[PDB]
């Protein structure tokens, strides 16, 4: 964020001549995950659900981002 | 502008709906099953059957 957000520089022959420069910058900011269940408490096998809310993880606007479980 | 196939399942609901408030002898009532499990092809009609391997789950009384 700031002074290092990500920043594109385009050079440009301006209507006077010189070959000034134009840059334009966005903030790419980061975000505080929350994790949170659906109920205060669960009976046995009530089908408890994780609702983690982090944009920080997404990888692609295309795709369907997935995290799988390590099995090793 | 790649697109991506989820493979997911979903919950199923069986549910009896007589005519009335009474399922009385010779009334043959509607049995409605939502389960997209089953619905393996967008493009035609999928009829269950005992004789099809296939088709992994009927229900039964």
């Amino acid at each position: 964020t700031d002074e290092d957000a990500p920043r594109v520089n385009y050079n440009d022959l301006g209507a006077d001549g010189v070959t000034t420069p134009v840059s334009d910058q966005e903030e790419a900011p980061s975000h505080s995950g929350v994790v949170s269940l659906n109920a205060d408490s669960y009976k046995i096998a009530d089908t408890v659900v994780i609702t983690v809310e982090d944009l920080d993880l997404n990888v692609d606007s295309d795709l369907i981002d997935i995290f799988t479980v390590v099995s090793d | 502008t790649p697109q991506t196939i989820l493979v997911g399942f979903s919950f199923a609901s069986i549910d009896i709906q007589p005519v009335t408030d009474e399922w009385t002898s010779g009334q043959e009532i509607p049995v409605v099953i939502v389960d997209a499990d089953q619905n393996k092809n967008s493009r035609a009609d999928e009829d269950l059957d005992l004789n099809n391997p296939d088709v992994t789950l009927i229900p039964a009384l």
